[PDB]
């Protein structure tokens, strides 16, 4: 079977097969793309004996569903080749039967199996994990990520927002750690800049495989009766996908329109969302995801427990189409971390082209070794900053409906080295006449017209004329008129001063 | 003296039990190049208070022959130096089997034969979080002091859980009735910039929305400038009195060190247990004028015993005759000047409690008859599970119980702050257990007529007044009688609409006239 390859070194690989015996919850189409994108770039490590000369490079695989069988597969990968593991004050000379672990995908998964592997400083890279409290070193040493940070995310959002002019959104959370967080980096992010949130909602934990109680309808009917008569026309979404699926359909059911929703990465880019036919009559749907890096090759190869799956072929066949007319975005991710464990480990060798000198790599070395890697693949360069982050560009995509063509539009280019927005491309909006949306607290005052504020928020005031006898001197102050000098006189609402007995 | 070789002690069952024996080095915290087990040399007087403390509970047992009669109880105490790193170690050792130093990978562990019957877990939160998350993967009993926050009493995560401590969601319930019953609706609540505070914004955010509370902001206060600066700012332009601030010590200390320095204005504080036990933020000299201070404490018996034990083993630990009877230097040289500040302090009865419902689980699981225990086979951990997830027990004479979400039932006081002139005392007001009772007329204000403050919100207007929402989450609305001259137009809309050159209408007008 797939799961297992031997080799002169290991690695181990967790991936989530299935959402949340993991067997027991729904397969995901991208757990098991990634599953197969790891076996292919082994597979092309193996190949090129230019990279990894007189050496096999083995795999071994286990699924990590969800929290739940986190300890099992970080205890299997520690063993001392038989199943032994002793108690040491110092692990300097121990034979782990792995040599790196390319770890899980979600948060919490991922620090649980950091916490564990920071005892032995075995060498731990993740794809896709995005919580910002990862750069720590000094919490979790032994990890780094082939992920721009939540940082970079949020901050994308920020300047898209900033450009076309966007001071009044409505935030939407997930109740578990993903909204909970990135909600509060957004409120954080968002006040420095002008920006002002009209109100922030926890959403209700629904599934799609089970019945909605009516208080929990009821508290949807709530939230959608909040959107529905609220100014803020841009709703930014924190949610793992399969909350959203009726969520949706009562605002649906509520006759919504003309929003702009904002979806984080963590649905931006789900082909099951993205097949109902009736989203398209609530506007314009734009996503924030790592940008598509066409792997050469690829997509011809994909065509003692918890080591199996038996849905994932016949679940993959369908949306393999929308796979094929996608951008293999997230694959970069794991691709790109074999191809940095495998030259960490051919310098750790001292390798030639010829030969390598063979020894016993205690996995700390293989870290010291990691941290210092520098090269190009696919012409993208990449290395570690030294919070253990790789520089992959971010990507902003509109959601297209037309059948057949590629479903996710790219629209904007994030750089995180620069940390900029830049080459802005049309977005097709749902307005009458295709012009940029609009949502603002309040609309721009007059000439001659200050500014009077109505709450906490500062983007949301009042105008009101200044007097005769006062003007307004917008270029020192907005906020309050200023009288005119000792002989001189206004006419109402005009930005200056006239001589008058 | 010779006080380390005594955190070991044999028996036919033994007890597991994590303890902060010493501190990090703040000043070090040294990072790691190689994968050595690090090493602490700081003393904490209180953790080994609580060792002690455990050790006297075990004696107990052990002296007493209605619990496990005949038996020998033991006990193997490591410490926990605040790391998980540090913390791990220990925890994988509590596993290895008899006289082995190896722990074997298997599929499953419920065939497995682990080295201690049951684990007193960690302190912190954090630290149970880890050890917890290790721990019920091999269904290993792990009973904690000091954990308190709700995130643990998920059975989906954490099925081998329990804890001699209330989780925060009492505490933050009792907060929500009291302030549902004092009629305030319109609060700003702080939490600390630390997983503590912003799970307890969770929490309370998630049960205040139950009861009409509407939280005008919801902000976190940094832990060691301006970020202080601008969230008491937004709380100060927000017409709130009352502000509940769910935080850890420094965090609060900076918070009022900072208001004083602003010349902050008094308000009503609703306060975190950790902060209420205010030794050393009650001391700022500006403290009188911040206004009245309220919160929700634990009651319980003290260990009243505990501080003549402590004197009497520490002066038997330097006779050179008891020495005659290995994991911790700094240990062996502690004296009475080092330790006698804590011996009060009421996490030695949560400490003690947990001995206790361990040993109960056990004589229950191996049903001892008074006389003596029948014939068994040796006791596994997932044995003690099924028996103690339902388990009633007494210690000290009060009665203790587990639900099965693996907290106790204890109810809480309110406290409230009486100034002495310059010295501040807690003093008691009322009393929280799942319904809450106040003597309402013994509160003293810091308002100038002694008398209630008030913040609360509309959240109805009448008459088609001109509407606003406000509120972190839009539950508020504030009502303007528009002014004569001027009508309301769509009864939904943001403002009024002026009339002609010729035209008027009254006060609140939905109208324009001539
Ligand atoms: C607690 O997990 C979350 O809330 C969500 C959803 C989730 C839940 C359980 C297991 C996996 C994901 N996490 C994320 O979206 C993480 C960020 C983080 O979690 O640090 N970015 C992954 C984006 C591409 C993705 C690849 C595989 C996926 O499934 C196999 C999937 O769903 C999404």
């Amino acid at each position: 079977s797939d799961f297992y390859l031997p080799g002169d070194y290991l690695l181990g690989g967790l991936f989530s097969l299935h959402a949340n015996m993991c067997k027991e919850y729904e397969v995901k189409v991208i757990g098991y793309n990634l599953m197969q994108a790891m076996r292919f770039a082994v597979e092309e490590i193996n190949n090129d004996s230019s990279l990894l000369p007189g050496v096999l490079l083995g795999y071994e695989i286990v699924d990590v569903c969800y929290i739940s069988n986190n300890v099992q597969p970080v205890l299997y990968f520690l063993a001392h080749e038989d199943n032994l593991l002793p108690i040491q004050e110092d692990y300097s000379n121990y034979s782990s039967r792995v040599v790196a672990v390319i770890g899980p995908d979600n948060s919490e998964s991922v620090m649980t199996v950091a916490n564990f592997l920071s005892l032995f400083l075995l060498p731990q890279i993740t794809y896709s994990a995005i919580s910002d409290e990862l750069r720590d070193k000094v919490r979790f040493p032994a990890l780094l990520r082939t992920t721009p940070s939540a940082d970079h995310h949020i901050e994308a959002m920020v300047q898209l927002m900033l450009h076309f002019r966007w001071n009044w959104i409505i935030v939407l959370v997930s109740n578990d750690t993903y909204g909970r967080d990135n909600g509060q980096l957004l409120g954080e992010r968002v006040a420095r800049r002008g920006i002002c949130i009209a109100f922030q909602e926890t959403l209700p934990t629904l599934q799609p495989n089970q019945n909605m109680t009516s208080e929990e309808r009821q508290r949807l009917v709530t939230i959608v009766d909040k959107l529905q008569q609220s100014t803020a026309r841009v709703v930014v979404v924190f949610s793992p996908d399969l909350t959203l699926y009726h969520f949706f359909n009562e605002v649906l059911r509520q006759n919504f329109t003309g929003a702009v929703w904002i979806a984080s990465e963590s649905w931006a880019i789900d082909p099951v969302l993205h097949n109902l036919t009736e989203l398209r009559h609530l506007g314009t749907f734009l996503g924030i995801t790592i940008q598509s890096v066409p792997i050469p090759g690829f997509s011809e190869f994909r065509e003692t427990c918890n080591q199996e799956c038996d849905n994932c072929l016949n679940a993959t066949l369908s949306f393999n189409t929308i796979l094929r007319l996608s951008g293999e975005r997230v694959v970069y991710s794991v691709y790109s971390a074999v191809y940095a464990v495998a030259h960490a480990l051919h310098s750790l060798l001292g390798c030639d082209k010829s030969t390598c000198t063979k020894r016993v790599v205690y996995p700390w070395q293989l870290l010291e070794e990691i941290w210092k890697v520098n090269f190009t693949l696919l012409d993208h360069q990449i290395f570690f900053d030294p919070q253990g982050d790789v520089a992959l560009h971010l990507e902003i995509v509109q959601w297209q409906w037309d059948r057949s063509q590629n479903p996710f539009q790219s629209v904007a280019s994030y750089y995180p080295l620069q940390r900029q927005l830049k080459n802005i491309q049309d977005i097709s909006w749902h307005t009458i006449n295709n012009t940029i949306p609009m949502s603002m607290c309040s609309k721009r005052c007059q000439s001659g017209q200050k500014k009077k504020p109505v709450g906490i928020h500062v983007c949301c005031f009042e105008c009101i004329d200044c007097l005769p006898g006062t003007f307004l001197n917008h270029t020192e102050d907005e906020y309050e008129c200023q009288a005119c000098p000792n002989n001189e006189w206004s006419y109402q609402s005009e930005t200056s001063c006239f001589k008058r007995q | 003296l010779c006080l380390s070789q005594q955190l070991r002690m044999k028996g036919d069952y033994v007890l597991g039990g994590l303890f902060p024996l010493g501190e990090a080095e703040e000043a070090g915290l040294r990072s790691r190049t190689r994968p050595s087990s690090p090493v602490c040399t700081r003393f904490s007087s209180n953790g080994l208070l609580w060792a002690l403390a455990m050790k006297m509970a075990v004696e107990e047992i052990n002296n007493k022959s209605d619990l496990l009669p005949g038996l020998r109880l033991g006990y193997d105490l490591f410490d926990t130096c605040s790391e998980p790193v540090v913390a791990m170690k220990p925890s994988l050792m509590f596993l290895a089997k008899a006289g082995s130093r190896d722990i074997a990978a298997y599929c499953n562990y419920t065939q497995y034969q682990p080295r201690v019957l049951a684990v007193i877990g960690p302190h912190s939160s954090e630290l149970a979080m880890v050890t917890g998350k290790f721990f019920s993967f091999f269904l290993m009993p792990q009973v904690s002091y000091g954990a308190s926050m709700e995130l643990l009493s998920a059975r989906e995560t954490f099925p081998s859980f329990f804890r001699t401590v209330p989780s925060d969601r009492v505490q933050l319930t009792a907060a929500a009735e009291l302030l549902q019953e004092f009629g305030w609706n319109w609060v700003a609540a702080l939490g600390s910039d630390d997983e503590y505070g912003r799970q307890g914004l969770s929490i309370f955010s998630a049960l205040a929305a139950a009861r009409g509370i509407c939280i005008a902001h919801e902000g976190l206060v940094p832990l060691p400038l301006g970020k202080v600066q601008d969230v008491l700012h937004q709380v100060n332009q927000s017409s709130v009195q009352v502000v509940l601030l769910f935080a850890s010590v420094h965090a609060a200390h900076a918070l009022f060190n900072y208001s004083i320095s602003s010349r902050l204005s008094p308000k009503v504080w609703v306060a975190s247990e950790a902060w209420l036990t205010s030794d050393l933020v009650m001391g700022l000299p500006g403290m009188a004028q911040m206004g009245t201070v309220l919160g929700f404490l634990q009651r319980g018996a003290q260990l009243h015993e505990f501080p003549q034990y402590v004197k009497t083993h520490l002066a038997l630990a330097t006779d050179p005759a008891f020495c005659s009877a290995q994991r911790c230097p700094q240990c062996d040289c502690i004296t009475l000047q080092n330790v006698s500040a804590g011996l009060n302090h009421h996490q030695t009865f949560s400490v003690y409690a947990a001995v206790y419902s361990v040993a109960q689980a056990l004589h229950n699981t191996l049903q001892c008859n008074a006389s003596g225990c029948p014939a068994q086979d040796p006791v596994k951990p997932w044995q003690l599970l099924e028996n103690m997830y339902n388990l009633t027990f007494h210690v000290g004479g009060l009665p203790l119980r587990f639900d099965s979400s693996g907290n106790v039932d204890m109810e809480y006081d309110l406290k409230l702050w009486v100034w002495q002139g310059s010295v501040p005392r807690l003093h008691d007001v009322g009393r929280f257990n799942g319904s809450l009772r106040t003597e309402r007329l013994k509160i003293r204000w810091h308002t100038s007529d002694n008398q209630k403050p008030v913040s609360r919100c509309s959240r109805q207007c009448q008459e088609g007044q001109v509407r606003r929402v406000k509120g972190f989450h839009s539950c508020c609305y504030d009502c303007v009688d528009c002014e004569a001259g001027s009508y309301r137009q769509n009864p939904d809309d943001i403002a009024c609409t002026f009339c002609g050159q010729d035209e008027w209408s009254p006060e609140r007008s939905t109208r324009c006239f001539r």
